[PDB]
RNA sequence: AAACUCAGUUGACACAAAAUAGACUACGAAAGUGGCUUUAACAUAUCUGAACACACAAUAGCUAAGACCCAAACUGGGAUUAGAUACCCCACUAUGCUUAGCCCUAAACCUCAACAGUUAAUCAACAAAACUGCUCGCCAGAACACUACGAGCCACAGCUUAAAACUCAAA
RNA sequence: GAGGAGACAAGUCGUAACAUGGUAAGUGUACUGGAAAGUGCACUUGGACGAACC
């Protein structure tokens, strides 16, 4: 069948299998791409922690954290840490629109891990919790 | 320039003219026909058809030149080449049969390989940002680094031929302050890696 | 109309200089200042040919009649 | 279809308060705006990582350095190709528009 | 830089606010009104009409009692500067919300009054083409002046109404 | 007694406004401050957002 971009229906007779594992079984890669910092945490199908990384942990300081290079470094570190845990295929669930949003995935790949799905989960309040006042520069 | 824009630079290459007509493509045939109707700048007094013409060495001599003393620059270049060859011959004779296979003795090859080893890959430009370097800039940076290192005051009373020959051999063997300078440029580029995004091209 | 669909400036100039103007005015033309407006199509080859033929015939008829009348009288 | 401008603006005979407040008249001009004006970064990072793990010694980095040079050459070639290919352009479009100017007045 | 040791996944979890629809132009007299359900409900005429009364009037603010996610005058600290009682960063309070009363101000502006009518022979400029009939309200150089005095007001550093002297040839 | 206004007039501290006036400007309202003023909440354009896609 021609490729379907939609994720497999939960609790359904889906044929897709990555190393024999179902999509709901594939581990998850939560990426928080804050404006100045990027963090990556790999968790299991049962949300059991597997690895963690971030610009600060990789060592970039202050403004240097909020850069694509630092995000890729954090992705590589997280991928390396997860590989020892045995993670191969991962579902990326990225929230935030920081500069590291895509470089995190690129580093997570260069570290060896394969990505099967991208799931944006940036918190978008329908409306609530009024944000801080605008900056005048 | 006293030459009108119509004048074209001369092509000094005997092979290009001795090439048979049959091997020529239609584009090449058209170019050759066109050149018969164009004006040609007088061949500069620097480059000739001698098989012993090395443009790299000629450019290095020009860079080493001071105040239009082309004769002295050429003398220094030939003295450096002779010193390099003599050192190579001495090492060759002093070395065993096995190492004689490894020991190079062609000063032109030594010079070219030394400059190639001294060519820097990535440069820094204000935007400071690491950036790619074009090939011409790479070659010029190599030559200028070599000449500046040879002109450094740290060497006392030592003549330019000896200094340059020693530095050239060190570079050919991937050692010396020139290679140290290239490594320093690479290290600074790595350190400013994070700023690579500032570049807009 | 000129080539931007505004009235031909020659219309205004002729009105200024007191030169009578005959003119084919289409539906989008401005006939106020044309001395003799002939409301009709002006974009079709057949219409343009008819206008040119009619005006040429009228001018030639007038000139030939003028010469004929001059000769007729001067013969007297 | 274009959004309706009926009753949007503040005008006489319009009971409703304005829906749009255009700081400039909503009348088409006779011109269009001019075409408004970091690659190889991944290759640079790869080469720099190889330098980091080999003490910036070319001996092992040869491959990454060659890839960096090839990527830079490709970027320059793409720049040249885009520049030549760029020359409907605003100049031609404005030339077309001038032949059919907007007429906000009466003939 | 200061600041917190707290940060990420998952689950439970509001008295705060109400993506997309909305490229819709609707409701209300105006202020205002854009999550869902229900109840009540959107004056009259085939006109205009209130400091001359009655009822409303965003935001801010006052009194009392609650709520407090987030935001936030003020305040403190960090940074900046020649100085920075600010712009930038962090914390937090009144306050923004609910209840019951006050306060009655906005560039409360669509700066374009209500009703009826016309597009005919135009129109200082700009703006949102030009007008006709009718009625009410308001204006008569600038500044003094959203001021002084008087008066009224749950207002007490207030609001509405509101001058004059001196000065100028301008505004 | 003291304040207010206007005028004459120079200095003084700043540069608040006039250009995106260098933090857009302003209205109401509140706190604060050598001083124009700063900020908070709402409102106006008497600012712009360059006006096809890019
Ligand atoms: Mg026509
Ligand atoms: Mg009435
Ligand atoms: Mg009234
Ligand atoms: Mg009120
Ligand atoms: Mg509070
Ligand atoms: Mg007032
Ligand atoms: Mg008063
Ligand atoms: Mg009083
Ligand atoms: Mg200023
Ligand atoms: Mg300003
Ligand atoms: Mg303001
Ligand atoms: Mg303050
Ligand atoms: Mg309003």
């Amino acid at each position: 069948t021609k490729f379907s971009i939609y994720p497999p229906i939960p609790g359904e007779e889906s044929s897709l299998r990555w190393a024999g594992k179902k999509f709901e079984e594939i581990p998850i890669a939560h990426i928080k791409a804050s404006h100045n910092n990027t963090q990556i945490q790999v968790v299991s199908a049962s949300n059991e922690p597997l690895a963690f990384a971030s610009c600060g942990t990789e060592g970039f300081r202050n403004a240097k954290k909020g850069t694509g290079i630092a995000a890729q470094t954090a992705g590589i570190a997280a991928a390396a840490r997860a590989k020892q845990k045995g993670v191969i295929h991962i579902r990326v669930v990225v929230k935030g629109l920081g500069p590291g949003r895509l470089s995190a995935m690129h580093g997570l790949i260069m570290g060896g891990l394969e990505v099967i799905s991208i799931t944006d989960n940036t918190p978008i309040p329908h409306n609530g919790c009024r944000p801080r006042k605008a900056r005048k520069l | 320039s006293r030459y009108s824009p119509e004048f074209k630079d001369p092509l000094i290459d005997k092979e290009y003219y001795r090439k048979p007509v049959e091997e020529l493509t239609e584009e090449e045939k058209y170019v050759r026909e066109l050149k018969k109707t164009q004006l040609i700048k007088a061949a500069p007094a620097g480059k000739t058809s001698s098989v012993f013409e090395d443009p790299v060495i000629s450019k290095f001599t020009n860079m080493m030149m001071i105040g239009g003393n082309k004769v002295l620059a050429r003398s220094l270049m030939i003295q450096t080449l002779e010193a390099v060859k003599r050192k190579q011959f001495e090492k060759y004779h002093a070395a065993s049969a096995e190492e004689q296979a490894t020991i190079e003795r062609n000063p032109y090859t030594i010079f070219h390989q030394a400059l190639k080893n001294c060519e820097p890959m990535i440069g820094l430009v204000p935007i400071q940002v690491p950036v790619p370097l074009p090939d011409r800039r790479r070659r010029f940076l190599a030559m200028k680094w070599m000449i500046t290192e040879c002109r450094d005051k740290k060497h006392q009373r030592t003549l330019m031929p000896e200094k340059l020959s020693h530095k050239l051999l060190e570079a050919f063997h991937n050692q010396g302050p020139v290679i140290k300078r290239k490594h320093d440029l690479h290290k600074m580029a790595e350190a400013n890696r994070a700023l690579a995004h500032y570049r807009w091209w | 109309l000129n080539n931007i669909f505004e009235p031909h400036v020659a219309v205004r100039d002729a009105a200024k200089m007191n030169i009578p103007t005959v003119g084919i005015v289409d539906t989008n033309c401005n006939p106020c200042l044309i001395t003799y407006p002939v409301p009709g199509n002006d974009d079709s080859p057949l219409a343009v040919h008819l206008y040119c033929r009619l005006f040429q015939t009228a001018i030639t008829r007038a000139k030939e009649k003028r010469q004929q009348v001059e000769a007729l009288y001067r013969l007297q | 279809a274009t959004p309706s401008l009926r009753g949007r603006l503040a005008r006489f005979g319009n009971p409703r308060k304005p829906v749009l407040k255009p700081n400039k008249p909503l009348i088409l001009a006779n011109r269009v705006g001019e075409r408004r004006r970091a690659t190889c970064i991944t290759e640079m990072s790869v080469m720099m990582a190889c330098w980091k793990q080999n003490e910036f010694r070319d001996d092992a980095c040869r491959k990454e350095i060659q890839g960096f040079l090839d990527c830079a050459a490709r970027a320059q070639e793409a720049r040249k190709m885009r520049s030549i290919q760029e020359t409907l352009l605003p100049n031609k479009l404005n030339k077309l528009l001038q032949r059919f100017p907007n007429k906000p007045y009466l003939s």
